[PDB]
RNA sequence: CAGGCCUUGACAUGCUAGGGAACCCGGGUGAAAGCCUGGGGUGCCCCGCGAGGGGAGCCCUAGCACAGGUGCUGCAUGGCCGUCGUCAGCUCGUGCCGUGAGGUGUUGGGUUAAGUCCCGCAACGAGCGCAACCCCCGCCGUUAGUUGCCAGCGGUUCGGCCGGGCACUCUAACGGGACUGCCCGCGAAAGCGGGAGGAAGGAGGGGACGACGUCUGGUCAGCAUGGCCCUUACGGCCUGGGCGACACACGUGCUACAAUGCCCACUACAAAGCGAUGCCACCCGGCAACGGGGAGCUAAUCGCAAAAAGGUGGGCCCAGUUCGGAUUGGGGUCUGCAACCCGACCCCAUGAAGCCGGAAUCGCUAGUAAUCGCGGAUCAGCCAUGCCGCGGUGAAUACG
């Protein structure tokens, strides 16, 4: 059960409770930031790489 | 207000109903365990009472 | 004590008001 | 007509001003002992001006926001001390032998993760 | 509990259900999977099919259990015990 | 595993982002989604031409993308015919005026990532792949690099023991900030499975 | 009339600001040079590894640097003249009066 | 998991054939899904006063090619991660030694947090590591002065409130600053001990950074990917259930057993963040959760906001208690299509165990431990006492 899924997320939902974040990259439930429409993995990647404007390593 | 022994009745009667009609409520005071939704593979102490202990699973030699 | 939802400290603990924690 | 010097300790602030008086002292809109009622430590502030007996002398006015009343209390021993090497830098001595010119850098340790706290590590066990 | 500014609720899909029966003149087996109906006074006399995720469980209805859901009537797990 | 990614490392330092805008949390996330979007669209079409660096530049409701091709030729097509095809498909993906560029790499064998799908090819080609490697940082080095380091890791030869081959010639220093290590990877795909090539060039330290 | 800059390199963000000030320095009259605003910064701290490996984090931040200027006097020549200038892409512009 | 359903399929991309295409409205049945259905209307290029007639958006059905699989193998893999370990190490080139594996260098003497340096030497160099370049904190400068600041003036509804100003505080970008630099002493040298200056002295505190490799370590369920396997189903949609079970056993935590405490009233002092079907000032209704109103703010301005421990006053008097707040009855509130299984709150009542914990065992060397509150991410709501952060107060001890 994946590319059912990914895509029945993007289906408007019965209810608008029913409906809940996938990863836009890669299609993960979990740990999706709003934001970015990124899952925290797919965040790292892209991160890593400059590919996110003005978003870098913290240090402190 | 209704106190002690009568409130105590009206409390007893109250639990009476539920066990008696019967809903889940009423079972989970049959068998004394939480009524509130609260977790069972642990604690739950109060309710179910001291641990009767039981021997486990052996592991191999 | 903290746990006591009927004390000031305890709606502090848990971070909700009402009678025994107004504001 | 006045002295200033700044106090800093502990994310706490402090804007003094030292001017002579009756030895009469005030922060934040309200009187010293107004303010630091019931903090033994209070004292501490009103310190460097003992090193130099202008106990009397000085009356002061003095602003302190950020930290808490301890941090804000070293942070005016700084400020006060600061404000006195200004009225005359032959202060420095007699006060930095004592440590009044030097501002502790001690602050909070950031917290890390994998942590509970800064060092405050989680609880060990072995199965 | 469900907030009484709003409406005490059932799923009107089983409640007409039961409605046309009043009518006609009662009863039938009414098969629901409604457990999250609050039981309702036209109710009482009437048994409901309620599913318990497996099977449908008939519940026949009296006063005493008005202010309920159905799912109360119908646990969801079979226990027995241990050992 | 450990290591951290030469790139990331270097953010603000030795590096600057490959989309260089400004937006706000109402839409960060759909300019982030067209870019990619972007990205894999021309990835896959201007392989040929072997793409290195694609860089996005955005104001309001236009964009321009620039791209790093070794070959330009391939990407600007017959006359200035395929740029045509690619921008009007680009538009038709934005909505925004695509405002393409093609800019050219002075020295191909001095891009980690362009190092790298050189060798994924001759793997694919089923090539030695400890010669391959050897050779790869051989040219590098020979076009005035200070250092080279490419790993390639997973079935070589197609065994079943997985593994890992890499050759380095030079300095390579990870843990220095202020030196400018061009990284690329590319994803060779086999019969028996896949393989993963890692590209160091140390181009030099500022 | 104010101008508030807003990007997310600080570098990018000042230079705009500066090359701004300047514009109406040459044309007068007066400019109240560029303020740095606090930065709004946004972190997001992740797991490294993909899966099961808790105790240890990657912590990554977003800063939204921020200045304000202020032009005293409008005087249409400077008015014009930063309609016709050139400010790179990383920054985003607010105009009041 | 049970039950009801779909079969080119929820999804990609090409091919025929037909409707005909669009799309927005419905309606019957049904738990929904689905199945059966009933509306209105499409230019294109065009032959067109015309009857017309087909081309190509996308819809529908039929029929293929194909899709789909969180089904299996982390003992086929990429990628990323844990770990030994921030440990002081692992090597290469040429030379020399050995028949050879290999050795030398990397050993030695001194030094250091360090394969850090110094002296020595058949070795002379070099790379990956260490350190340094990066960030936060501590002192000072420069540049700036609103939404931030108010020292000294003038008003002042007594609030930086207004004129006024940017001194200070601060905000935030660029610099400076410390190098065993200087003095003494011991030293072959490196360094070590000590002193002065100075905000800081011997890496100033903290972070980011993790060598060759190891563990056939972890992840085919984030993704990618070889191979194996399913094809009116191991794919797909839905309704409900379950992941929340409970004789038991372990880990990580929360709240306590009380007077260095508990309570009520009154009164102070943070920081980092968040905020346009968002934060919500203030008004009123409710004991209250909240509800109705209703300004301000696209936010250094408006708001979340009260920080809490503390300080002041009084009460409690050693009691299973005004300690503790579990459990249970009842009545409400809010989000949500819907809180039965299985939400968080509020209120009345209930007021359990617990009197400091057997064998055993954990953390921390300083703004640390302890203790106190605050914010955020995820998120409708929330089972967060979790996590990542932020400040407040602030120890004890290190002989060895
Ligand atoms: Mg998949
Ligand atoms: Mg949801
Ligand atoms: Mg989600
Ligand atoms: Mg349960
Ligand atoms: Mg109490
Ligand atoms: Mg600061
Ligand atoms: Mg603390
Ligand atoms: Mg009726
Ligand atoms: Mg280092
Ligand atoms: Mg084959
Ligand atoms: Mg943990
Ligand atoms: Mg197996
Ligand atoms: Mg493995
Ligand atoms: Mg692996
Ligand atoms: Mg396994
Ligand atoms: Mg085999
Ligand atoms: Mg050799
Ligand atoms: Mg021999
Ligand atoms: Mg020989
Ligand atoms: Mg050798
Ligand atoms: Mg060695
Ligand atoms: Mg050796
Ligand atoms: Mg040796
Ligand atoms: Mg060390
Ligand atoms: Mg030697
Ligand atoms: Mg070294
Ligand atoms: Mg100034
Ligand atoms: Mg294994
Ligand atoms: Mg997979
Ligand atoms: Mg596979
Ligand atoms: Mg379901
Ligand atoms: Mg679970
Ligand atoms: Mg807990
Ligand atoms: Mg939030
Ligand atoms: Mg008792
Ligand atoms: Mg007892
Ligand atoms: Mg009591
Ligand atoms: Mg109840
Ligand atoms: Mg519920
Ligand atoms: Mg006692
Ligand atoms: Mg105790
Ligand atoms: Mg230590
Ligand atoms: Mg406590
Ligand atoms: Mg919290
Ligand atoms: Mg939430
Ligand atoms: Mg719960
Ligand atoms: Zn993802």
């Amino acid at each position: 059960a994946r590319k059912a899924l990914i895509e029945k997320a993007k289906r408007t939902p019965k209810f608008k409770v029913r409906a809940y974040t996938r990863c836009v990259r890669c299609g993960r439930a979990r740990s999706v930031y709003r934001f970015f429409g990124l899952c925290r993995i797919c965040l790292r990647e892209l991160a890593h790489k400059g590919q996110l404007p003005g978003v870098r390593k913290a240090s402190w | 207000w209704k106190l002690e022994g009568e409130l105590r009745a009206e409390v007893a009667a109250n639990i009476k109903r539920l066990m008696d009609i019967g809903c889940y409520r009423g079972l989970r005071h049959r068998r004394g365990l939480p009524v509130r939704g609260q977790r069972t593979r642990t604690n739950a102490r109060t309710r179910k009472g001291p641990r009767k202990t039981v021997a486990g699973k052996k592991k191999a030699p | 004590g903290k746990g006591d939802r009927r004390t000031r400290r305890g709606k502090i603990w848990r971070g909700t008001y009402g009678k025994y924690r107004p504001r | 007509e006045q002295y200033y010097g700044t106090g800093r300790r502990k994310e706490a602030v402090a804007r003094v001003f030292l001017r002579p008086g009756n030895g009469k002292v005030t922060v934040n809109g309200q009187d010293f002992n107004e303010y630091f009622q019931g903090l033994v430590r209070a004292v501490a502030a009103l310190e460097p001006l003992r090193a130099v007996d202008a106990l009397g002398h000085f009356d002061a006015y003095i602003t302190v926001r950020g930290g808490g009343k301890s941090g804000q209390i070293d942070a005016i021993k700084l400020g006060i001390a600061r404000a006195l090497v200004q009225y005359n830098p032959d202060y420095r001595a007699k006060l930095k032998p004592l440590g009044f010119l030097t501002r502790d850098a001690r602050v909070v340790e950031r917290k890390k993760y994998g942590k509970h706290k800064a060092r405050r590590a989680p609880q060990y066990s072995k199965r | 509990p469900r907030s009484l500014k709003k409406g005490v609720f059932v799923d009107d899909h089983l409640l007409e259900k039961v409605l046309e029966l009043n009518a006609k003149g009662e009863k039938r087996l009414i098969k629901t999977w409604s457990r999250r109906s609050t039981i309702v006074p036209e109710m009482v006399g009437h048994t409901i099919a309620v599913y318990n995720g497996k099977q449908h469980v008939p519940v026949y209805i009296t006063e005493n259990m008005v202010g309920h859901k159905l799912g109360e009537f119908a646990p969801t797990r079979t226990y027995r015990g241990h050992g | 595993g450990n290591k951290i990614h030469p790139i990331g490392f270097r953010l603000g330092i030795t590096r600057d982002w490959e989309s260089r805008w400004y937006a706000g949390k109402k839409q960060y996330r759909h300019l982030l989604l067209e870019d990619q979007r972007i990205r894999g669209l021309l990835e896959k079409e201007l392989y040929s031409a072997g793409l290195a660096r694609v860089d996005i530049e955005r104001a309001a409701d236009n964009v321009a993308v620039t791209v790093h091709v070794a070959k330009p030729g391939v990407v600007i097509g017959r006359g200035g015919e395929r740029i045509r095809v690619l921008r009007e498909e680009l538009a038709k993906l934005t909505g925004k005026n695509v405002a393409l560029n093609v800019q050219e790499v002075q020295n191909p064998n001095l891009s980690a990532p362009l190092v790298a799908q050189r060798v994924a090819e001759q793997i694919e080609r089923r090539f030695a792949v400890r010669r391959a490697i050897k050779q790869a940082v051989q040219r590098v080095m020979e076009s005035g690099a200070k250092g080279a380091k490419v790993i390639v890791s997973g079935r070589i030869g197609g065994a079943e023991q997985a593994r890992t081959e890499w050759a380095a010639q030079g300095r390579v220093p990870l843990h220095t900030l202020r030196a400018n290590i061009d990284y690329g990877f590319a994803l060779a795909r086999t019969t028996y499975g896949v393989l993963g090539v890692k590209a160091y060039i140390f181009l030099g330290e500022v | 009339i104010r101008i508030k800059l807003r990007g997310f390199d600080h570098k990018t963000l000042d230079a705009s600001a500066q090359k701004i000030v300047e514009a109406a320095r040459r044309s007068g009259a007066q400019v109240s040079g560029p303020i740095p605003l606090p930065t709004r910064v946004r972190r997001f701290t992740v797991i490294r590894g993909p899966f099961k490996h808790k105790d240890s984090r990657e912590h990554f931040e977003l800063r939204t640097h921020n200045r304000l200027v202020d032009i005293i006097n409008p005087n249409r020549k400077t008015i014009e003249q930063l309609m016709t200038l050139d400010l790179p892409t990383g920054v985003e512009i607010e105009i009041k009066t």
